[PDB]
């Protein structure tokens, strides 16, 4: 769903960091 | 465009959400009780209950409450992140207005959530989760059943006159204000009740007439086994007519009692025919609705104020808002889709409504501020 | 490829859907009642009801009915859009066949929806939402309970012989056609019923024997409090044996009554052990299923006819269909996923089945039309 | 990178899943019963039941059981596919260890699933789906109701002393261990029960006093119709006081009975006030939870063993795992999102927990194997 | 979900128009 | 949802084959 998609996107942007 | 600062500050917001959710998970149960008090109050006292479909629904509800508490208490954090994100110096005589921005946004969200809860939740949950027409009829039926029970007690005491009087009064009151099988079952139950009352009352003398009445009731049950409901009704009528012979001087009275029973049965059947949509509320759906309302009204009270405060110093001119209105509507709609857990367009529109309203109030406030500034200048 | 004309005509379809949904929302409740009549009819009369899990499920159901009514009544609009989309002139002696195309597609969808409703919905809802084996057993148990109640009334009238006769007949009929705690609770209730009947009946003379029977029942309740169900059963048997002493000449008869009660209790326990899957139907799931069926059968009746009508004039030759069969299957599967609200592969396949069937019937009709044209030429 | 071999072997896995699901669909019902035995056992015997919300939930449950059985029994197939996928020769003295790999992975998954079922399912379903505090209170209330019924039977037999003794004992036991309308309804029912018992018992002599008591009860019902619950309580107290006059020498005893009834009513109201979260378990949610647990524990028992076995020969050195730990966590989280049918972050984390644990155990085993190899060398 | 995705896609193609 | 997405992706990779 949209929640799972936003969660996976947040994780993807989070592991790499700034 | 670039990710670096956006990703870093999103990480700051995420870690803040995590820590505040960890702390708020301790008090998840009291918060859940406070959240569920309005919907439970809107429910009838006799059915003031909520069901849980899954075995982990307690855990899911507590985790959702903790996550939403974290995202609510992190609003100051995201406000500081937003304020820092735009800071080109802002004519540093105007860049010092950071604490006013964060404080005003925080109290705006808090006031929006509080007003949402206190005003909207009881009123709307009364609007939806209350029939007020079938409940009144159900209460009238329960009262009529109570009067019928009192008449049956009067019969059990050997007082046929008082029982007939109460039966006539109840029938008049019901008249002033269904499947065949269900109605026959109700009539059979009513006949059984009347026969039991008569057996308790006049069972010391008229033991020969109640025997015939019970035999006629047995015939009614036989004609109910094989579906011949006409014969069942005829046998019940004959049983009541024979029961009227236990007190020959009060026959009409007993007849009236039987009539009342039949009427009640019919009425009850009608009610169960009319109410084909019973309430059975769930834990997670009600929690999701309440949290969605609180978040939506917090957005409604915060986004206009945040936009206006940015417009006082100037980060979002009216030209940019007018240019990007359509894209902002789309992004708000995607945000509403993300927040809503149910994959339906109806909930998407219901969530996106508050977002569009908040954006419109924000642009109106920005335009008003700009007009006032131009008039002053 | 390009967006311009596709986007414009999609906007036309969307605005048509919006306006027809706005008009159809006025009559959302009667349409919902008509849609729910088949499933309610398939349900038993005693439990002819639907539950709603959420407080906004009325609003969601009405909005879904309005949206689907709009998309159903916009089928002529999308047919005109499709016909206009492909119009290279089409040898203008053949381009005039626009109204036949739109009319035939519209009546095809209407006939598909009507046949779906009238034929499929009652039959399939009878197939799924009906047990016909546990319901028959439940009806037999209810009838046996009614006969036991009649026997208890005969006992209350002091007629032990008739009560014993009815008890023996009911036991024979039940024989011809479970947790320990539940069975003990049922047996305790049966013993209480028998004791109450005996107290009402022979309570004027044998007041000393029913006292001993009630004391034995108290012992049974004590041995039921601390779980020693063997002692509870022994105490209930002793209570019934003492109750048999109220009428020494009809002892066997009374014994039979007790046996029947025990049997009924056992039977009921067995039934509640066998039925571990009770029905509790929901508003939104049933509405979604009914709407999905109607839309799927409308597609089944429309897509073959639309494809055949295009093939008569020629917009989709068999070569293109054979080349793009796999991609068409995939796109139909994605469409089925979009239409289905539940994110499960089972519902995806159930929806995609009708789409694949419609495509296959369409390609068969196109091939048959081409073969007939070649034979004529 | 390339698709060819990956796509072909994914197709092999998919066709294996399809065929094994087709065969396993024959025994879908026994497998579903075996899966539901733990949760049903965790449920109370009196409410050992599961509800189904939709009419096709039987079909959905059977299809899900078949699909998951296919994916469970295809684990050897995917193991052979994985082993073949990496085979550069592997120093062919070490490439012969194919059957050990597939066998060890298969038994690892089977043991993980079996341990999941046998250990986790009963224990955790007892942890969640069991209150053990409200159930004990409910059992105490049911026992107290049984003692009150025995006291009422003693009253019906004309034994006021024994009834009063039992009432006092039950009141003491209850004391040792709510809306106004609900409490008034319960008190009215209790008064009706007491009046019926007194009418059955002393209805041959004291016919003039029970008449006054019933009139006072009628006054109570009237004051209950128009909500004046204070007058209703006063009228019920007066009715009980008049009922005490049927046996002037045992007045206190009768009073005690009335007190017990009131207490029971109050207690019941309190219970229904305390329990605002009733269980109503669903077929599909429980099946999804059980299948998710079994699959997660199979992964927990398989992935470490598969990774260790690859590390013995060497396909995944510790350096690659350390480099790709973050990406592996992300891909495991997406896999958990895919497997979980509910679109919530809570279930996503609950599923991803086992995946991360399996990966961590795998990397620990790989490091330990490498350290042992270095020590040997 | 798929419905939310098709809704956001329809909105995106709708705001721009032909 | 995620299940529908993985199903459509599997179908897309399946029709083309190796």
């Amino acid at each position: 769903g949209a929640g799972e998609m936003v969660f996976i996107l947040v994780a993807a942007l989070l592991i790499l960091g700034p | 465009d670039h990710l670096t600062e956006l990703r870093s500050r999103l990480m700051r917001a995420t870690i803040a959400v995590l820590i505040l959710g960890t702390i708020s998970l301790v008090f998840a149960k009291p918060i859940f009780g406070l959240l569920m008090q309005p919907v439970l109050d809107a429910l009838p006292p006799e059915n003031r209950s909520l069901i849980y479909t899954s075995g982990i629904e307690e855990l899911n509800v507590l985790m959702k409450v903790g996550v939403y508490a974290g995202i609510f208490l992190t609003t100051p954090v995201i406000l500081m992140q937003i304020w820092g994100f735009v800071s080109p110096g802002l004519y540093p005589e105007e860049r010092r207005f950071a604490a006013p921005f964060v404080a005003f946004g925080s109290i705006a969200f808090l006031l929006g959530a509080a007003f949402a809860y206190f005003a909207v939740l009881p009123s709307m949950f009364t609007f939806l989760l209350n029939e007020e027409e079938t409940l009144a009829l159900e209460q009238r039926l329960d009262t009529a059943r109570l009067r019928a029970d009192d008449a049956l007690r009067f019969l059990r005491l050997g007082e046929a006159e008082e029982a007939g009087r109460i039966a006539k009064e109840t029938s008049t009151q019901l008249r002033a204000e269904p499947a065949a099988s269900v109605e026959m079952t109700g009539r059979l139950d009513g006949l059984g009740r009347l026969l039991d009352a008569a057996s308790v009352g006049y069972g010391a003398q008229s033991r020969g007439v109640l025997r015939q009445a019970v035999e006629k009731r047995v015939e009614a049950v036989t004609a109910y086994e094989k579906k011949d409901f006409a014969a069942a009704a005829a046998a019940m009528d004959g049983s009541a007519s024979l029961l009227a012979g236990i007190a020959p001087t009060r026959t009409e009275e007993l007849a009236g009692l039987w009539r009342l029973e039949k009427e009640l049965a019919t009425a009850h059947a009608a009610h169960e025919a009319a109410r084909w949509t019973r309430p059975m509320l769930s834990m997670h759906e009600q929690l999701s609705l309440v949290l969605l309302l609180i978040l939506a009204f917090g957005i409604i009270f915060e986004l206009p104020l945040v936009m206006a405060l940015l417009g006082v110093v100037g980060v979002v001119k009216s030209s940019w808002l007018f240019r990007y209105q359509r894209h902002a509507f789309v992004v708000a709609l995607i945000a509403a889709a993300i927040i809503t857990p149910t994959g339906d367009v109806v909930n998407l529109s219901l969530m996106a409504g508050p977002m569009l309203l908040a954006y419109e109030l924000g642009v109106l406030l920005v335009w008003m501020v700009e007009r006032r500034r131009a008039r002053n200048s």
